[PDB]
């Protein structure tokens, strides 16, 4: 469950970013 | 996809139970405090952000109770929120259901860093002055925040509207009761509290606005440091050593010590040439060491800097227009009614 | 003692920058 | 004054306690691990550092062992240790007498910048080359630090020496043995770390001398944030996106994802114009996502950013004279032997 949930949230701000 | 249906209480209301569905469920932040889910409204289809804490159940939650009794503009709206389960069995975790904001002004802010840019004045006079009406507000009703920074401050990047949120160090200061000195964050806690004072106001929070405006003027933190102390030397390295009096304003327990008398350092050098001096003013009258001394949240928004703000042909760089920074309230005027002649233009009364 | 102690440490650090 | 007598064990020594008295005491440190005095040594009245921790008697002391196996030029030396008391009847305090450094890299680092002024060159040089030595050194022992930052970076203003100190953290790292994710300091955290690696090895710490040296480049710490992710964000934002392989190589459990892909951002952009090439280079060789990828400390000290230190006719801004640069021993060339063709300049070997 932590790195899905670690992942979500850096895919989430990377997004945002790029 | 996979709806999740649950029956929340609406935040400003009069504690009355609903069904709330909601889907595009992923996590968008976790901390020591809980985790922080993303979700869209299966009714509106607007986008949440959900905050799952541990709650004993025994004891009232602080934060909750706050944002329950909060509606303001420039705060950040509290939804629904609800009970139920996740991380380790037999325990109750609180759902608060507030409004999803895609930017802060720490990660704006961070942009123009990393691309050598200042953020334009415009900007920094837009956020500044929705942080102290925010701060107008709360302290209206006798309740300080004790954790203003540029990442609790939360943007809507096309209206420039801006949201202050997390509450959850926030409390109603009693004047005559005590309260923890290790409060708000390093680069942004008052001078008082890292003197350990027990006795602060609520012009704390005016000091952490004006770490964050010098923060926006400089493009960086100014008053690093990774202990107390530290933090108390940038400080004094900017605004010089603080007389007995001022140490006596702060905390009197610290009246005799004889600490080295270092020169203050010109405001006009902190900060770069083509820095506006109305800027540097509002600077110099936010961060003072007299807690009592500091402008307050509503002083601040009547100060010269935000004139422009108040001037009707006022737009955004991006064609837009300004944001309502005139419907000032009788709530918000409370502290001091005959400001209304400066914070609210004559094409706006009418 | 903290106090004292605080003040010590601030003093000492102060005399260096100054 | 108040003289202070004690019965101390010499830190290399064949552990014969003696008699050690020392006045002037005053705290000069206070934090979660303990209080740090300084004192005076009775007998040379040389200065010295006392750190004072809670020691529980029952389980040996990690740093005390890792200190007492130290002896190198650029590393704080341990001159005594003791038990007494302090703080909260019935227990035992360790007390560590270290040689007492005025100046830190990060005190210095901070009086530029808020001159508004960039560290000069040389001492960038002096700075890195010594911390990438004390690596060295510590490495070839399978010793990790952990807890590589500026902070933790003493300074001699006039010999301009550098020691490592702080030993709180480190620890041996045996190949195939798991370890704590969460070391090092935040804005020094390598990107394995933050991806909750436990297989990591010694290349942490070259990565955390790498944000070292960008920050004394820069001005300010190169990658900010207060959580992990707002951390591993500006990393990406300056390095790009890691691929599929370097993910694998930090920690396979996230090589599955699919991650946006953000171009990276070139190093001659990241630092000021005026920055010399080699040390760009230099950077970029450490501040590497695949750890096996990263320049060994010994192989960073033979890098062409530091061949002016090399030049027989070197001298300090003050006009003294560069510290002992070339005298490695065996032990310190271990790692690669060959390299000494490089790191003892012709002036020197004879
Ligand atoms: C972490 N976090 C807390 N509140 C919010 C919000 N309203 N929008 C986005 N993120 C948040
Ligand atoms: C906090 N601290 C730890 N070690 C030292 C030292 N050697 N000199 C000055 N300060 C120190």
């Amino acid at each position: 469950v932590e790195p899905q949930k670690f992942a979500e949230e850096l895919i989430h701000r990377l997004e945002a970013v790029q | 996809s996979k709806v999740t249906t649950v029956v929340a209480t609406p935040g400003q209301g009069p504690d009355r139970p609903q069904e709330v569905s909601y889907t595009d469920t992923k996590v968008i932040g976790n901390g020591s405090f809980g985790v922080v889910y993303q979700a869209k409204l299966c009714d509106s289809g607007e986008l949440v952000a959900i905050k799952k804490v541990l709650q004993g159940k025994a004891f009232k939650n602080r934060e909750l109770q706050i944002m329950r009794k909060l509606d303001h503009c420039n705060i950040v709206r509290l939804r629904y929120f609800f009970y139920s389960s996740g991380e380790k069995k037999d325990e109750v975790y609180l759902n608060l259901v507030l409004d999803y904001v895609p930017a802060t002004v720490y990660r704006v802010a961070r942009h123009y860093s990393r691309a050598k840019q200042t953020l334009p004045v415009i900007y920094v006079k837009l956020y500044m002055y929705q942080l102290f009406r925010s701060l107008a507000y709360i302290h209206s009703f006798g309740i300080c925040h004790r954790d203003i920074k540029p990442q609790n401050l939360l943007l809507d990047p096309d209206t420039a509207v801006l949201k202050l949120c997390d509450f959850g160090s926030a409390k109603q200061l009693v004047r005559g009761e005590p309260n923890v000195s290790y409060i708000c964050s390093r680069y942004y806690r008052a001078p008082e509290l890292i003197f350990g004072a027990t006795d602060y106001t609520s012009s704390i929070d005016v000091w952490s606005a004006g770490c964050v405006l010098a923060e926006l003027l400089l493009g960086q933190p100014i008053f690093p440091g990774d202990s107390g102390v530290d933090q108390l030397v940038e400080i004094i390295k900017v605004l010089g050593t603080p007389t007995r009096e001022q140490i006596r304003e702060m905390n009197p327990n610290y009246t005799e010590f004889a600490f080295p008398q270092i020169k203050a350092h010109p405001w006009t050098k902190v900060f770069r040439p083509r820095t506006p001096p109305e800027a540097i003013a509002l600077c110099s009258r936010l961060l003072e060491y007299t807690p009592t001394a500091r402008l307050t949240p509503l002083e601040a928004c009547a100060h010269s800097f935000f004139d422009e703000l108040r001037d009707p042909n006022v737009k955004l760089p991006n064609g837009r227009d300004t944001p309502a920074l005139f419907n000032f309230t009788t709530q918000e005027l409370s502290s001091n009614p005959p400001l209304a002649t400066i914070l609210i233009p004559p094409h706006a009364r009418i």
